[PDB]
């Protein structure tokens, strides 16, 4: 229906290295929001849970329409959810051979 | 019944061609090198073709006295203004605007001019790609690494190359790279006078730079016999460059 | 999971509005996705007391004012002596509706049903107060519905929050105030349920815990209004004091409890074991159930008396004439429970809890809550002890972690004392030992098992707003680049697009009778086990069916000019239980005008040869060569279908649609092509081959060859190349004539022969020598000049 | 002709990541439970399996 298709597109990323931190996630998610929605985009990280990651968040971009205080795109919220992200969970690393 | 039989075509007959233009082979070599450097985080920078002798010479460690600034070898317009002889001035100007703050990691493609007669290996206007890296602990091994990537991108990875000590005013130590032997890249560690003049502290920052010539690279890669073919624009030349390329088999 | 504000402050008080509390809860991990306001629409609603009642009914309610009000009411069971719920004149209600001085007789305000005030379906058990509550009292207050409930969409790792006490631990953390668990200590009869009761598990691999207490002499009836509302709030119709006291402590501790009537169990012995082959039993459903190896039952000592986890028995349950009770509190293997419930369509709120896993910490305490309750509210009398089987083990698992590790994962900069405070306010006992904190995680948080879990707790609480922003610096340096295939695909898509074709994106799943359309090999198709939809049931073995549909769709919208391409995968089955072969295809479809400029008389209709021209522009750009030979493909025009080949292998086809397929789809002349793009991409092309422009001019001769009408022009071109020795460069058909000026069944094909020596100029005589040889070869193969 | 809007967004994200040193990787659309789920820390249990 208007908001669900049984076949859709996704882009995932995976970065795995030695000192990867969640601030490194943040910085990267920020380039993503800028790329998609403009150089002035900020992001917002909200606690959440997925099984493969931990800590996990859902990520909003600031609204590229209304500059602050709200419109129908961001649902007078200022923030639009666009990504989920998180630190990969050890079990996933260990199962992969890492 | 007869419909299908009467509407039989000869499917082997010429198709209605929808023709493709070509990208100039000089442009192809340029783009390829840009794409290589994009993926390492560089910026492609574009600047003036007509330059001040400050930027084209002085800022590059070629003082008033230098054989390089000879009016017989470069295309001057006044005593102070000339057709640039290389894309280094864009790299020198970009540096100064950084105001002592690195990293610089830039690639500067474009047309450069040399006061000379044209023949099969010399055009008075040709193309060049220069690069500049300036950052805190840049070392010559870092140069070597980047140069091998360039060679690998241009001529494939098994292609044999040769590094030879050499000398340019604006770098030290310096290097030339041959490909199996033919020279293609010149490069060096940026000379501190050059860092110091464009406002970097050569005690903190080191650099490396390089140039190569797509006209020459292309001639070598394809066996193009006369550099002037690039600037003549015979369609029987240009149309040989329509198709994609891979590494190969 | 539904969580009443009023109710939670039994255990914790956030000293804050329910919105504020939802917000803070959501901002720290658990999403409150809605807030139900049971007081929904409600103004001026008081207790009142019908003093006298006439004759629907004229009532004199004292509503706590100086004088009684008169209310007319014809509701079914209503008299004086009743304390009731009254919405005064000037009040408000759910449904709609707001009520004033009406008249006929004289009616001032409104006495109420439940529903009327706004309860629900399937959850409700005019309204009379069981207790003699002061007239004029706020009515919802007295009704325990002066309340909003928070609805949580909880994730598998937050089972703890499937309980009022677990949720109370969560919120105590968030406001770092205190929570309190509710009364569990009863007063115990001299006797013990050890003397009453026997418990064994014959299947301890599947049942870690089973246990039971006994409470004697109980007064079935109704529960107070609080027990009742809470159950309604929490989504469950309050049935009787003992069905309630179970379901309620479920909600309270998350520990499911079963209620057996002692006297109708059928022994003084309980046995937990697996159901057997085909094993029969009928459950308090009165629906009879035959079982499997893999169901857990309860038995008395040869009686399947309860499907553990899922249901009860007929016979051993609590009827209202029960007066002694065994209360079960067990742990049943999360998945045994999951599969039973599942299959018999028998999901309870108590199986669902066994699915998520149980707080070990809470089993005995939950039991003890329902015994104290049964005491308190079924006047019951409490035996000493429990009969427990099978060991619960430790209630604290210790995890070490360091501040460094926490700052190293998140990238903030917290001290031990910041970190320590978070665990202590989550109620975890922590001890520092040099740089290492040992965190005693309680069994009540079974989702915390590793240091990373503890990292998450810190992250979520201290707050993700705080994490500074950085970019990863990679010490293996590597230039990010499209692969060669990737780059070729982008360039190819630029080429198609540059020729006017729009990029389509179609569904992979088609109907099962469409899945093999245009397929090359018989290859098996891949169907879903449970399609959402007959039209999306099997993976396509071709891109064309949905591209044809998209064309039909467009054309019916009066979009007559359609040019689409797709690169997309098709799917051939690899027999059974293997992954299929996924193959990438380039396909497209074309209909309508290719070039229009009406005012200049230009109108170039798309025909086979322009479709060919697109497939050739593909080959040209990729530096490939394709060849073309007539082919028969079902669904294409038998007369206008070519097979496309690369290195002598078939990779695809190009063809006009069959007139019957086009007619079905109400299309005109329409052309598709499909190409195995994987085959195409396997060809290594290398670098472009530059050849210097020939120094010398070539020579062209034209020939006109009369030949049987069905000889393909490729055949004549091959003969010419075969005889063209060193100088024949290329050959071009420039005219084909079939008409009356020529033997019927013959055509005349005119071909331009181009000759060229790169090393020399061509003498007429050198050309003639070969040209004559070519003519003869042609003549001898039936091609008259 | 047009580029599909979904392809456009996918390409700009690839570009961004390419300039940062990443690889763009493709694999199977029909997949095994192991890789779809287990390898991703959804044991045979789970509510998403
Ligand atoms: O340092 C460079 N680049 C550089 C380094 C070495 C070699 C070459 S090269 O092969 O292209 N070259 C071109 C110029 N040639 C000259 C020019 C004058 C004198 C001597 N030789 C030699 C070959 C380029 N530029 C900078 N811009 C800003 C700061 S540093
Ligand atoms: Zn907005």
């Amino acid at each position: 229906d208007a908001t669900h298709s049984h076949q859709f597109t996704q882009i995932e990323g995976l970065v795995v290295d030695k000192n990867i931190k969640m601030s490194d996630l943040k910085g990267t998610l920020e380039l993503v929001a800028k790329k998609l929605f403009g150089a002035d985009r900020e992001i917002r990280l909200r606690p959440s849970y997925f099984p493969f990651t931990e800590p996990s968040v859902e990520v909003d971009v600031s609204c590229f329409k209304c500059k602050g205080k709200g419109c129908n795109v961001c649902k007078h919220t200022g923030w639009i959810e666009i990504l989920g992200a998180g630190m990969v969970h050890p079990n996933v690393l260990e199962m992969a051979g890492f | 019944n007869q419909q299908l039989a009467e509407e039989t075509i000869d499917v082997t007959l010429p198709s209605r061609q929808i023709s493709i233009g070509s990208k100039h082979p000089l442009t192809r070599t340029v783009e390829e090198i840009e794409d290589l450097f994009l993926g390492l985080g560089y910026e492609i920078v574009d600047g003036y073709e007509v330059e001040q002798d400050y930027y084209n010479f002085e800022a590059l460690n070629l003082p008033k006295s230098h054989p390089a600034r000879d009016m017989q070898d470069s295309f001057y317009i006044t005593d102070e203004i000339l057709m640039r002889t290389h894309t280094s001035p864009v790299q020198a100007r970009t540096m100064e605007k950084r105001n002592g703050q690195g990293p610089v990691k830039i690639i500067c493609p474009g047309k450069v001019y040399r006061r000379d007669s044209d023949d099969a290996t010399h055009s008075h206007q040709f193309t060049q790609i220069e690069g500049l890296v300036v950052d805190k602990n840049i070392k010559m091994s870092d140069l070597k690494g980047t140069l091998e990537l360039v060679a690998k991108k241009l001529f494939g990875a098994d292609r044999e190359i040769r590094l030879r000590p050499s000398y340019f005013p604006f770098t030290e130590p310096s290097v030339e790279v041959d490909v199996s032997w033919i020279e293609i890249l010149g490069a060096g560690m940026v000379h501190p006078n050059v860092l110091e003049m464009a406002g970097f502290d050569s005690n903190e920052y080191s650099g490396f730079a390089f140039g190569m010539g797509p006209d020459r690279i292309a001639m070598l890669k394809y066996g193009i016999e006369d550099i002037r073919y690039f600037y003549t624009n015979d369609v029987r030349f240009l149309e040989q460059f329509k198709a994609v390329e891979d590494r190969g088999e | 999971m539904l969580i009443s504000n009023e109710w939670l402050k039994d255990y914790v008080d956030a000293g804050v509005k329910v919105e504020d509390l939802a917000e803070r809860i959501t901002r720290t991990g658990i999403e409150v996705d809605n807030m139900i306001d049971y007081s929904k629409d409600i103004k001026n609603l008081v207790v009142g007391y019908i003093q006298s009642k006439e004759k629907l009914n004229i009532c004199q309610v004292d509503i706590g004012e100086e004088e009684p009000v008169q209310i007319v009411c014809g509701a079914p069971n209503v008299d004086a002596g009743q304390h009731v719920i009254v919405a005064k004149v000037g009040g408000r209600l759910p449904g709609g509706i707001k009520i004033k001085r009406a008249k006929g007789e004289r009616s001032e305000g409104m006495i109420c049903s439940l529903q009327e005030i706004g309860i629900s379906s399937n959850v409700v058990p005019i309204f009379v107060f069981p207790t003699e509550v002061e007239p004029g009292t706020d009515a919802l207050t007295a009704l325990y519905l002066n309340d909003q409930v928070m609805e949580f969409d909880l994730t598998p790792n937050r089972a703890d929050a499937l309980s009022m006490v677990g949720t109370a631990y969560e919120v105590a953390a968030l406001y770092q105030t205190e929570m309190t668990k509710p009364e569990t200590q009863s007063n115990e009869t001299s006797e013990s349920a050890t003397n009453e009761l026997s418990v064994t598990i014959d299947n301890p691999e599947k049942v870690p815990y089973y246990s039971a207490r006994v409470v004697k002499n109980v007064s079935i009836e109704p529960s107070p209004i609080w027990v009742q509302a809470r159950l309604i709030k929490a989504g469950i119709r309050p049935i009787n004091n003992v069905v309630d006291i179970s379901n309620y402590v479920l909600l309270e501790y998350g520990q499911p409890l079963h209620m057996f009537d002692q006297d109708h169990i059928g022994s003084k012995e309980i046995v937990v074991r697996q159901a057997k082959d085909e094993e029969t039993m009928t459950t308090l459903d009165n629906n009879e159930r035959k079982l499997v190896d893999t169901d857990i039952v309860i038995s008395n000592g040869q009686e399947p008396i309860a499907l553990a986890g899922v249901m009860g028995g007929d016979f051993s349950e609590v009827t209202e004439q029960t007066t002694n009770v065994v209360i079960e509190g067990a742990i049943f293997d999360p998945v045994s429970i999951r599969h039973t419930s599942r299959r018999l369509n028998l999901r309870s709120e108590a199986s669902s809890r066994f699915e998520k896993g149980i707080a070990t910490e809470f089993v005995d305490e939950a039991v003890d809550r329902a015994c104290y309750l049964l005491q308190e509210l079924a006047s019951g009398e409490v035996l000493q002890d429990r009969v427990s089987s099978g060991d619960l083990g430790s209630f604290v698992t210790p995890i070490d972690i360091t501040a460094e590790k926490v700052n190293k994962t998140i990238g903030f900069n917290l001290s031990n004392d910041e970190i320590q405070s978070i665990f202590r306010q989550l109620g975890f006992e922590t001890t520092l030992k040099g740089e290492t904190l040992t965190v005693n995680v309680p069994s009540r948080r079974k989702d915390i098992t590793i240091k990373e879990d503890l990292i998450e707790e810190v992250a979520r609480i201290y707050g993700y707003d705080e994490i500074p922003s950085s970019l990863p610096v990679f010490g293996e340096v590597t230039s990010g680049e499209l692969t060669d295939r990737q780059h070729k695909t982008r360039t190819l898509k630029e080429t198609l697009e540059g020729a006017g074709l729009n990029q389509a994106i179609t569904y992979s799943l088609v109907s099962k009778d469409h899945a093999k359309d245009f397929a090359l090999q018989e290859r098996p198709t891949i169907s879903l086990l449970m399609p959402m939809s007959e039209a999306h049931a099997t993976l396509r073995q071709s891109l064309l069916p949905h591209l044809i549909e998209a064309t039909a769709y467009n054309v019916a919208r009066k979009n007559k000019d359609v040019r689409l391409y797709e690169i997309g995968r098709v799917f051939f089955g690899n027999g059974e239980g293997e992954l299929p072969d996924e193959v990438e295809y380039l396909s497209g479809i074309l209909t309508g005008e290719y070039v229009v400029n009406a005012w200049q008389g230009k109108k170039e209709e798309i025909d086979f040869f322009i479709a060919k021209g697109v497939v050739d522009r593909v080959a040209e750009k990729l530096n490939l060569e394709f060849s073309y030979k007539a082919g028969k493909i079902e669904g294409l025009h038998p007369g206008r279908t070519a097979i496309v080949s690369l290195g002598g292998a078939g990779i695809g086809f190009i063809g006009e649609l069959h007139p019957q397929v086009a007619a079905d789809n109400d299309l005109k002349r329409t052309y598709v092509f499909e190409l195995n793009y994987d085959a195409m991409m396997q060809v290594a092309v290398g670098y472009i081959n530059y050849e210097q422009i020939p120094k010398f001019p070539g020579v062209t001769r034209d020939i006109a060859l009369e030949v049987n009408h069905d000889v393909p022009s490729s055949e004549l071109k091959q003969i010419i190349h075969n005889n063209g020795e060193d100088i024949l460069q290329s050959t071009l058909v420039f005219d084909v004539y079939e008409g009356e000026h020529l033997e019927k069944g013959k055509k005349s094909v005119a071909i331009r022969l181009n000759y060229l020596d790169t090393e020399d100029t061509l003498t007429d005589e050198r050309v003639s020598k070969i040209h004559d040889k070519i003519l003869e070869a042609l003549q001898a193969q039936g091609a008259t000049i």
